[PDB]
RNA sequence: CACACCGCCCGUCGCUAUCCGGGACUGAACUGAUUCGAGAAGAGUGGGGACUGUGC
RNA sequence: GGAAACUCUGGUGGAAGUCCGUAUCGGUUCUGACGUGCAAAUCGAUCGAUAGACUUGGGUAUAGGGGCGAAAGACUAAUCGA
RNA sequence: GCCUAACUUCUCGCUCAUGAGACCCCAUAAAAGGUGUUGGUUGAUAUUGACAGCAAUCAACUAGCCCUGAAAAUGGAUGGCGCUUAAGCGAGAGACCUAUACUCC
RNA sequence: GCCUCUAGUCGAUAGAAUAAUGUAGGUAAGGGAAGUCGGCAAACUAGAUCCGUAACUUCGGGAAAAGGAUUGGCUCCAGUG
RNA sequence: UCUUAAGGUAGCCAAAUGCCUCGUCAUUUAAUUGUUGACGCGCAUGAAUGGAUUAACGAGAUUCCUACUGUCCCUAACUAC
RNA sequence: GUGGCAGCCAAGCGUCCAUAGCGACGUUGCUUUUUGAUCCUUCGAUGUCGGCUCUUCCUAUCAUUGCGAAGCAGAAUUCGCCAAGCGUUGGAUUGUUCACCCACUAAUAGGGAACGUGAGCUGGGUUUAGACCGUCGUGAGACAGGUUAGUUUUACCCUACUGUUGACUUGUUAUUGCGAAAGUAAUCCUGCUUAGUACGAGAGGAACAGCGGGUUCAAACAUUUGGUUCAUAGACUUGAUCGACAGAUCAAUGGUCUGAAGCUACCAUUUGAGAGAUUAUAACUGAACGCCUCUAAGUUAGAAUCUCGCCUUGUCAAGGCGAAAAU
RNA sequence: GCCUCGAUAGCUCAGUUGGGAGAGCGUACGACUGAAGAUCGUAAGGUCACCAGUUCGAUCCUGGUUCGGGGCACCA
RNA sequence: UUUUUUUUUU
């Protein structure tokens, strides 16, 4: 018997299993498409949900009713420190797909790349690419390299740099880096694979690979909820306060026949913790470091003159401080605070107005994300409030 | 118009700001809204709703008029980032085009409104 | 009764017109009082002291 | 106050199968809990009555086609159209 | 033909279907249609040059296969896979396979 | 009702953790029965003093009708043997 | 005019009694098979098989107004077990 | 049979005109969402109406996409084709399925799944025992006539489904990858301009492109606004205790006010899109059939359909397949 | 929606194989009366609801359109 | 014993 009265299904069916995310870091799972004629680039890069804000900006949209004026609108920080790029691999296309041909390790990688190795780095004795370093400086090693850039040259159709976070920097517990291949976009193969000998070893900085009012892709895991019922879950109408044995649930899990339940059913389980890729989400600021004289005031604006640092007053709650470079992305990032946060670039070929859209920061918020922050520097507070016991006591 | 929240769901009395005679405006349905199983049409400041006085003058009782929301109680967003609300859900009585049967409006009129109707923002005293 | 008993005349019922009454509907409208709640404005008093004369 | 009949005002008094409510006696609704229970009928909240046609102990009387019944075929030792 | 023991065995035709058809009971199909193709019936014209355009043709019928008529609910049934000078439809030929039946021990 | 004294108890298998569903409590913006067979459940009301109280009526009631105001602490004033 | 022992009187009514039926009109609503008031050839009302009313009373059945609210729009958080 | 749905011939309707749209008298079918007929299964029991909730499926297509035909000059409307991808609502009365009305809407299409769904709920109806009325009966009692009240039990098993670990096999340990297979998602509308233009007696009244927004759906998130407070955080306060002050305690969270953090709301905010082959259809070249012809061979354009991409899973038995590190 | 029933003059009703449209009220006139009312006589009142068909011939018979009137229409 | 009526104006 049909039902009584139309209504759309709750969810959606392409973003099941609601299952954990077998990894913890973002998976790409499709890179921009390669055009040789550009100059060549690297197509994402690795950061860290340090926190949101909210900022005010001058709207240049032609015939909207906020045309010429100015609107607040939330972002959030996402911290970019420079990566390093550790090794060079490429792939070559078969009739089952593309598949690893070889890679090839820089000389020197850093402790903290080869921690990703280990589970008990501190116990064991560091023996990881001891051996493999001493080919760089051997005659058949040397030969062996040399015929492994001549193959990725040679035989591949696609080259990607495996590139790490530098973690020593960010003065937090977490030592071990987080390791990512990355295809490189622009120039023939031979060309490609000659970039990345050049920058093996080498930092990259992520103004180089993303520009400033450009789309992007967040590619990660969401903020986690641990085991939960329908009624959160698949978000199915609660029955009525009169029922008897629970009322969070679904009445009717199946029809007599199929004498099965159906895998479109809600069903209670794990709720977040997904792998997740939001796509288009616009760039509004690229702040440099502020331990460097071109960053010392990445908070600030052109009309906001305030010496100001992004970080909040009284630091990013649950995060810390921000002193490396950092990205403001328009509106919500998947995942909680401190969650690695894979960007990518678009695949689309962006052409709506949103797109091209001129961003124009008037100002930033900096005051205390705890409570209800009433000024955005200690100095302003400060002054605010005079002078307070404490002080005349230090006189 | 910019979506704001809506507070003033089917079932709501509202007060009537106009000079017409009524004093209650009783929300029946709400303009463009095709709504899905088991909920409410809802209306904010700015919207048409088919109406029906409650308390008033026996002429405007006992018929479906039209009204529009001039302010609502229900806190809301505008694009400069500020949350404004009235003290009072209120309504003005409107023919099928826009036209207001009274002739003056009792306390402030939502920009919101204002920008919708001109024929409310000409008969209201302040636009809020 | 006097058209003089083939006089006169009374009610019900039926038709038309018209006036009024009762009447569910906590019916409706206008208007005046009174209690209570809020309360514009002025005036009185106590502060206050922008401004300017010589501690006042 | 009144011609009278009698009327009015303020107290006193403490009647009623009167009222609100505790102990107590019941068992309305949640059609709540539980429903291989604490329990072969209980538990919680909410409820009816609460100075009488009231609630009760003990001793006595009525015994099965009989008893007893402000009456439901109710009760008569978890057994009742025998 | 393979599941499956026994032929992609031999002869002549017919059929193309944007899921054709495929074997007693048996597992549905009709009235009505087609200038798809293949055969036949009848009546005409044509070398005293038939129809079309500025050397066979015309018309009406008929019946084989194919097509339309032909819509239902979990995903599904010539038994399945598949098969197109067939592994389909009709007429036939050699051989071959196989019962607890027949002959013999 | 709530707290305490005398007297008596800490007897109800314990520990860690605080997922879903539950049982029992506590709240919720704007709307206010649109939910549902049905306002089921919950919420609302309430003590005391002063004031005020309708239809109807078996004249006894209705009645705590409805509905208003006040209520703390401290320092005093007055009355009542 | 047929006919009975008598032919339902006073009252009351689509009722806890009316099938047709969601009767017809008015009232309540934006909208009513619901409520109330009327009408009455009443399948099949009716006078101690009691009729018609009726103040007060009711863990009785029903309709509406107001207050109130997570019943709902549309769910969320918290506590004990 | 009845119910529902679809055809064939054309007597007529349609100003004239059988076939735009209909179609009588007749006649051929299909469906099992009606009701009957039967009595095959179930009487050592298959829980028997409706609603609520939630999936999926079918189309005999209401809306939306692409089209053909009109008695198609346009809001509008009618007929038909490819088409179930996606929607198909809020309410008053009634237990109601139905029905009827109010209102909005792109639209308010019809159905199946043991008349889907009671160890999912509810229990209004039906459907025991109490009780009332009318009619019937001498009576006990009867009445798909009306009325009121009437216990809704059990999952810890197997499977299915939802999530969570996880061994053995390709030596071991981690690191970093490929895609097989499976899932798959977006939807409808408008304010301005087009434009009072096209159009032409007027009345009237459009579209494609462009700009700005919204509905339903989906996935996130907490900067702001809002909600939650045994943070048992701060303040106050009633009653009682510790001789008083101060400090505190108890009243199963004593109560009131504010309340960070975390969680959380279309109650705040953010994000949601591309190709390929083609259907219907309209065409090209072009015979059959010396002419014609979108068709026969061969060619074009072609869609909410289909497949793929993007997106989710990827303990995968020819134990799915690589790179690379230390052993 | 289904079973149906009926539609006749200004209004109300008869009527037919199917072979005529009648009756009453109402309307106009005449008689009657001093004049009226009443009463009588005449004149009278119609597309037989509409359309199509079948028939030699239809108001009647068949089909459709309109108008209405009476009934029937889950479930456990 | 029974014994009801008599249009309008003039």
């Amino acid at each position: 018997s049909h039902r009584k009265f139309s209504a759309p299904r709750h969810g959606h069916m392409g973003f099941t299993p609601k299952k954990r995310s077998r990894t913890y870091r973002g998976r790409i799972k499709a890179f921009p498409k390669d055009d040789k004629s550009k100059p060549i680039h690297l197509t994402a890069f690795l950061g860290y949900k340090a926190g949101m804000t909210h900022i005010v900006r001058d709207v240049d949209k032609p015939g909207s009713k906020v045309n010429k004026k100015e609107v607040v609108e939330a972002v959030t920080i996402v911290e970019t420190p420079p990566m390093v790029i550790a090794g060079v691999t490429g792939y070559v296309d078969t009739p089952q797909g593309p598949r690893a041909l070889t890679t090839i390790w820089a000389e020197h990688l850093s402790e903290e790349a080869r921690r990703r190795f280990y589970s008990n780095w501190a116990k064991s004795k560091k023996k990881a690419f001891t051996k493999y370093a001493k080919k760089w400086q051997d005659e058949d090693g040397k030969k062996l390299i040399e015929a492994d850039f001549a193959k990725l040259k040679k035989y591949c159709s696609s080259i990607r740099v495996i590139a790490h976070t530098q973690m020593k920097i960010l003065r937090r517990r977490q030592k071990k880096a987080h390791l990512v291949e990355i295809q490189v976009n622009g120039g023939t193969i031979e060309q490609k694979v000659d970039w990345a000998r050049e920058h093996l070893e080498k930092q990259v900085q992520v103004d180089t690979v993303f520009a400033q009012d450009e789309m992007i892709d967040t590619i990660g895991v969401t903020r986690g909820h641990g085991f939960k019922g329908v009624t959160s879950r698949w978000h199915t109408k609660k029955l009525p306060r009169k029922t008897h044995k629970g009322l969070r649930k679904v009445a009717c899990i199946g029809a007599w026949h199929p004498s099965r339940v159906a895998f479109t059913v809600a069903r209670a389980g794990q709720k977040g913790f997904h792998h997740r890729t939001i796509i288009n989400n616009k760039i509004y600021r690229i702040g440099k470091s502020a331990l460097t004289e071109e960053g010392k005031n990445n908070g600030s604006t052109e009309f906001d003159l305030t010496q100001k640092t992004i970080t909040p007053m009284g630091g990013f709650p649950r995060y810390g401080i921000v002193n490396q470079d950092y990205i403001m992305l328009r509106g919500a990032v998947l995942g909680p605070k401190k969650r690695l946060i894979t960007l990518r670039k678009s695949l689309i070929t962006q052409t709506k107005r949103v797109a091209h859209e001129k961003i124009n920061l008037k100002w930033i918020d900096t005051s205390s994300k705890t409570g209800h922050g009433r000024f955005q520097t200690t100095a302003e507070k400060r002054a605010f409030m005079g002078k307070l016991k404490r002080d005349f006591l230090a006189e | 118009k910019f979506r704001i929240s809506l507070g003033l769901p089917v079932g709501a009395v509202m007060n009537c700001a106009d000079n017409t005679g009524a004093k209650n405006l009783f929300v029946i349905s709400v303009y463009g809204i095709r709504g899905r199983l088991n909920r409410l049409p809802s209306a904010g400041v700015g919207d048409m709703f088919v109406c029906s006085v409650k308390k008033g003058k026996p002429e405007l009782r006992k018929k479906v008029l039209q009204g529009v929301v001039i302010r609502q109680r229900k806190q809301f967003r505008r694009k400069d980032g500020t949350f404004i609300y009235f003290e009072d859900n209120a309504g003005v009585i409107v023919n099928n085009k826009g036209e207001m049967k009274g002739s003056a409006i009792t306390g402030p009129v939502a920009k919101e409104c204002a920008d919708l109707w001109p024929r409310i923002a000409a008969n209201a005293g302040s636009i809020a």
